[PDB]
RNA sequence: GGAGUAUGGUCGCAAGGCUGAAAAAUUGACGGAAGGGCACCACCAGGGGUGGAGCCUGCG
RNA sequence: CUAGUAAGCGCAAGUCAUCAGCUUGCGUUGAUUACGUCCCUGCCCUUUGUACACACCGCCCGUCGCUACUACCGAU
């Protein structure tokens, strides 16, 4: 357990989800709503 | 972007020179500006000798 | 275990660091003893060891009116106050971050600027014991300092410059060379010039004369060039007579006299010297009419010259305690009671108990030196691919012998028995020489490194330019084994006294320690920071401790090890430069070690802030109305004697002081404060605020906070009597600073509007035609809905 | 470097010179052009280099003889500039040490660094016994800002819309902006024509800019006014009591 | 007979010991002071076990 | 341990896994005391980036590192 942890968080990747943007769909590129 | 050549401008709106600047807030500002983007075959004499 | 220390340490007068002194005596500067000999004769009065320190010393200065204390300067930025009375030192400054590299002292003495390799000049009292001021300026390191008061500077930009000392900032700079840096400064003697020698041989010279206007002290009178276009050191003057003194590090130094600025300044001499000079020194001696002239030179030595006041001599000269170039090869002698040192052109053999030099002899380079058993003849191995035999009794040489052609013997080693002796060379073959006649040579494919013998005389061991060692037998020269295994060419090799064990020190930065049957390697061990240059086990195991061994390296660090449990046991710090010979006691109770230091070492809140910040403010306006009282009676002397923070702060205005301990927090918080705030902190509040108002500071922020008291404090205040008057006042005061301010804007405002049109008239239209289409800023506002 | 044949070279002490009609000198330890000299018209023939110093004569298909006499001159002409420059920045520093404020002034509009300059600003406008005629309460300062010239007051321009930009330096800016006016005639400051005002430094934009921030801190201190009128009712409040 | 889909048999390669257990980097390393949010592993108010005798699972 | 939250009470079922020396359900009677605060201890995160208004603020700091340049030092 405890080497596989070591050799994870040495080679770091993780399983885990990462935060999608929350309309990924319409807005794939995603500028800002501000000035251009 | 749109600041002058000798100048800089800071994060209140002020443009400052390079030239006036010491090298105190120069190390000052280089050190907010990274931490913003942290935060973003040979011879025997030679070898004997 | 046993563990050694740094007992003995000599064979060397002045290293490279600047700034000698003379008193008929020379002070002059080793690497961490600050040492003073005598001229005419060969002996040392002193040395000035410090236990507490190890740096390297690099600035030495005496101070004037009084010597016999003397302020030195390390590699660490410290500096040390010692006596010549008594070898101590008084007193210690370590103010600076690096490398302390130019001094000047109080014409006092009370007074000690300090100016290192990290840039700040650093000014410090002699009977508070404390830093006065610290000078910032000098965009580089500086080098030259001198005592005005006022202080005449220089530093590595070209750059010449003037600060106050009454004012702590500077008063005046300018620069030296157009192109290049300055390197030297000379003041006169009287305070009248001065001449800044730079890069190019470019001696620029300059004029002095002993604020709101356009102030101007120095004059470039002009500029002068000498001979040798190097870097100047030094610039010295004679104290007393008109003449000063010029070098740069090299073979030639220049005197110049006083008498265009070409038409006053000639050179007097150019002397001619063996070495290169590091420092150059004045003396008067007693009694004489001559200019004595001190130089240390980098080769290990001190040469006094006498020059006549209206030519070169060699007067004096200390280089008998000490070798000339580079130490080369070590071999203390049987009876551990004298020793042979091979430099670069000398050879020198030393007797321990008094750790002195006896004699001395000359050749032209020289790799290895040991003498024979029976310590009456000595063996040395040279460069040109010779060698040479010498004697110590007759102190002579015996015999010269090319055995290789020009290759560098790379090794020399007595036979154990004491009737051979073998000598590898750079060439493809290595000589066995019986005892002389050559006996066997033996042939290979590339260049030798190290060769040893087995301390019982059974085998014999060739160590090659391939990263690679070939064991032999002793009697007949076949190949008993073979070593590899390091990547980069073996520099050194030892095996132990009984021959069951090697260790194999190679330019990888590491050490391999093999068995001598079947040749494994007991431990690879990377245990240095640079390529070990030796490594040498004691034969005497009458201790118990025979597989012990010291390791030898370029980074300037030996290490004591143990080869049983193949760890070290001790750390060996003391020498500065680059080691390159050591040798052991053969009954193993110290050791020598001669390195590039050219010595030798032998060894055994928030709202409660505001809240009395501001009844600081209201004590220092009851002052400050007093003392105006007390200077309206009379002009005489009256002190404000103000609160020493605020004098500490710097004399600030106390309403400033409030108005930034009020300007520094966020707008909630201090909402809160002011709502914290009690009625007995209100008062002195509005009187604070009365102040803004007649003297206006951050109007909105002034006027948010009066209207919050009012809303907080609102009955009270109408209830109140004596805030009326208060009130009065402080309305008086800000219906003023709103009006002014207001209708100055409104001006600026109506001034806009009028320029605006005017401008639009100006730039309407020109051309009339048929087309007004051509007769607006655009910006974009993303949505993501 | 050509578009026509170089048709001859000479020494110096590279040098070509051909029908392009634009000479061209380099030397070739960098091989990288020095000059272009255009005295010459559409064919050039022949140079000639001088004997001992550095001399051209550029002649061709014309009758058209033109010398060039002489990057060494440039480093001199440098560095007697920069003399200049380290020596009107140190007594710049020492008008601040003396608080010369006038002249510092005068010297920071020559160097063009404005936040020092903003420094002086700072005291000039907050002197604490400004002069009672005056306008940003010392009156020299009044005189330079009398006889500044146009180049420099078009600079002003622009640290001005920054130091009105920001707010806590608005007021400064406000009063160098109120006796900037006072000072120059109307007709002189539209007649105003320097090179450097180009799409976002261009003198309708920077005004107007200053126009819209102005506006704001108009409102603002209107408001402030306003509610200022307070403590003349808490005033009657109390003399009613 | 063609096409896949498997199951294990057969052969080639991988299957030649400079060896002997214990970095990258303009982005990197560690901190500190101000500003907020939170918490029954915090404050404040209170409660209620277990811990005393015995029974006794489980854990050592 | 802060609202059907704590305690007290029982009656049942025995859910492949664990649990009868008990475990789990479900009904009954149902409170005090907070329900503020970042002052202790803390933990997290601001000082980058992330949408523009009226609005406010106004370039944290340290030791170093790394990269470019300058010049030095001395061996061979």
């Amino acid at each position: 357990i405890e080497e596989l942890i070591k050799r994870r968080i040495l080679a770091g990747e993780f399983d885990e989800v990462l935060r999608r943007r929350p309309d990924m769909f319409g807005n794939p590129h995603g500028v800002r709503r501000g000035l251009v | 972007d749109t600041a002058e050549k000798g100048e800089v401008v800071t994060k209140a709106g002020i443009p400052i020179a390079k030239q006036e600047m010491s090298r105190e807030e120069k190390l000052r500002r280089r050190r907010r500006e990274k931490e913003r983007i942290r935060k973003a075959v040979q011879s025997s004499g030679a070898y004997k000798l | 275990y046993l563990k050694f220390e740094p007992s003995k340490s000599f064979g060397v007068v002045v290293s490279s660091n600047s700034n000698l002194v003379w008193s008929g005596q020379a002070i002059v500067a080793a690497n961490e003893e600050v040492l003073v000999w005598d001229i005419k004769k060969g002996e040392l009065l002193s040395r000035w060891r410090d236990e507490n320190c190890k740096f390297r010393v690099t600035a030495i200065a005496q101070s004037r009116t009084d010597p016999d204390v003397f302020a030195v300067g390390y590699e660490d930025g410290s500096i040390r106050l010692w006596d010549s009375k008594i070898a101590t030192s008084v007193v210690s400054f370590n103010g600076h971050k690096s490398a302390i590299t130019v001094l000047a002292f109080d014409k006092t003495g009370v007074r000690l600027a300090s100016g290192s390799k990290d840039t700040d000049i650093i000014v410090w009292d002699l009977v508070a014991e404390v830093g006065q001021y610290k000078l910032r300026g000098h965009k580089d390191q500086v080098t030259g300092l001198y005592f005005i008061g006022f202080l005449l500077t220089t530093g590595k930009d070209s750059l010449i410059k003037l600060w106050d000392l009454s004012s702590r900032h500077c008063i005046e700079t300018h620069v030296a060379q157009a192109n290049g840096e300055c390197w030297a400064l000379g003041v006169s003697p009287d305070f009248t010039g001065c001449i800044t020698a730079g890069n190019d041989g470019e001696i620029t010279v300059w004029a002095l004369d002993a604020l709101s206007q356009s102030v101007n002290f120095l004059q470039n009178r002009g500029t002068l060039h000498r001979s040798s276009k190097e870097r100047a050191a030094e610039v010295v003057f004679h104290p007393l007579r008109d003449y000063f003194a010029v070098h740069g590090v090299e073979k030639s130094v220049e005197i110049w006299r006083i008498r265009e600025v070409s038409d006053v300044f000639v050179q007097h001499v150019i002397v001619r010297t063996t070495g290169k000079v590091r420092s150059v020194d004045w003396a008067l001696n007693p009694g004489v009419k001559d200019l004595q002239l001190l130089v240390g030179g980098t080769n290990n030595l001190l040469e006094l010259y006498n020059i006549v006041g209206k030519d070169y001599n060699k007067a004096l000269a200390v280089e008998l305690p000490g070798h000339r170039t580079d130490i080369r090869s070590v071999a203390i002698s049987s009876d551990d009671k004298m020793l042979a040192s091979a430099a670069n052109g000398s050879l020198k053999i030393w007797n321990i108990k008094t750790q002195q030099c006896i004699r001395t002899f000359d050749c032209g380079y020289a790799l290895c030196c040991a003498f024979l058993p029976g310590d009456k003849v000595v063996i040395v191995g040279t460069k040109e691919g010779e060698l040479q035999l010498y004697d110590v009794a007759s102190a002579s040489l015996l015999e010269t012998v090319n055995a290789h052609d020009g290759h560098a013997v790379w090794a020399l080693q007595v036979h154990p028995d004491g009737r051979s002796v073998v000598s590898g060379g750079a060439d493809k073959t290595a000589k066995f020489w019986d005892f002389l006649v050559q006996s066997r040579i033996l042939k290979v494919s590339d260049d030798i490194l190290s060769l040893r013998f087995s301390p019982d005389a059974r085998l014999l061991a060739v160590a090659l330019l391939d990263s690679t060692v070939k064991v032999f037998f002793n009697d007949t020269l076949k190949l008993y084994l073979n070593l590899y295994g390091h990547k980069l060419p073996v520099l050194s090799m030892d095996i132990s006294y009984d021959s069951k064990l090697i260790v194999t020190s190679s330019a990888d930065k590491n050490i391999r320690i093999w068995g001598l049957d079947f040749g494994d390697c007991h431990k690879a061990l990377f245990g240095h920071q640079d390529s070990i240059l030796q490594v040498a086990f004691i034969p005497h195991n009458s201790d118990g401790n025979g597989h012990y061994f010291f390791s030898a390296s370029k980074d300037r660090t030996i290490k004591y090890w143990d080869a049983d449990k193949f760890e070290q046991i001790q750390r060996i710090d003391g020498h500065h430069g680059e080691i390159w010979a050591l040798a052991v006691s053969h009954s193993g109770r110290f050791l020598v070690s001669a390195s590039h230091d050219k010595s030798i070492r032998v060894w055994e809140m928030a709202g409660e802030r505001i809240a009395e910040a501001l009844e600081l403010g209201m004590t220092d306006l009851n002052t400050i109305r007093e003392w105006e009282e007390a200077r309206q009676i009379n002009p005489n002397i009256a002190p404000p004697q103000r609160n020493p923070i605020f004098v500490a702060l710097g004399n600030i205005p106390a309403e400033t002081y409030v108005l930034n301990t009020l300007q520094k927090i966020k707008p909630a918080s201090l909402h809160d404060a002011l709502l914290v705030l009690p009625f007995s902190t209100i008062p002195s509040l509005l009187t604070f605020l009365n102040l803004f108002a007649q003297r206006e500071l951050n109007v909105p922020l002034t006027c948010r906070i009066l209207f919050f008291v009012l809303k907080t404090h609102h009955k009270q205040i109408v209830a109140s009597r004596t805030m009326r008057a208060t009130l009065e006042k402080v309305r008086a005061n800000l219906r003023a600073a709103l009006r002014r301010q207001k209708d100055e804007m409104g001006f600026n405002i109506a001034a806009l509007k009028v320029v605006s049109m005017q401008l639009r008239d100006k730039s309407v239209r020109e051309y009339v035609d048929e087309t007004w289409e051509e007769k607006v800023r655009k910006r974009a506002f993303a949505s993501l809905s | 470097g050509h578009s026509h044949n170089v048709l001859k070279v000479v020494w110096l002490h590279f040098a070509s010179a051909g029908a392009d009609t634009l000479v061209k000198v380099w030397d070739a330890n960098t091989g990288e052009t020095e000059c272009t000299l255009d005295n010459h018209e559409d064919r050039l023939w022949t140079l000639a280099v001088h004997s001992k110093t550095n001399i051209l004569a550029s002649a061709g298909s014309d009758s058209k003889v033109t010398f060039w006499r002489d990057t060494a001159e440039t480093q001199a002409a440098a560095a007697q500039a920069a003399l200049k420059l380290v020596e009107q920045e140190q007594t710049l520093e020492n008008y601040i040490h003396a608080g010369a404020y006038r002249d510092a002034i005068v010297l920071a509009l020559q160097l063009n660094h404005p936040g020092r300059l903003l420094n002086l600003f700072t005291n000039v406008v907050t002197t604490r016994n400004p002069d009672p005629d005056s306008l940003t309460g010392l009156k020299a300062v009044d005189d330079v800002l009398a006889k500044l010239s146009d180049e420099q007051i078009f600079q002003l321009l622009l640290r001005l819309r920054d130091w009105n930009t920001n707010a806590r330096t608005a007021p400064v800016a406000q009063r160098v902006l109120w006796a900037l006016f006072k000072s120059h005639p109307a007709n002189k400051l539209s007649s105003l024509s320097v090179k450097g005002a180009r799409g976002h430094k261009s003198l309708n934009e920077v005004l107007d800019a200053i126009k819209v921030y102005t506006e704001r801190h108009y409102k603002r201190i209107e408001e402030l006014v306003d509610e200022s009128y307070l403590v003349e009712y808490t005033l009657r409040e109390m003399d009613a009591l």
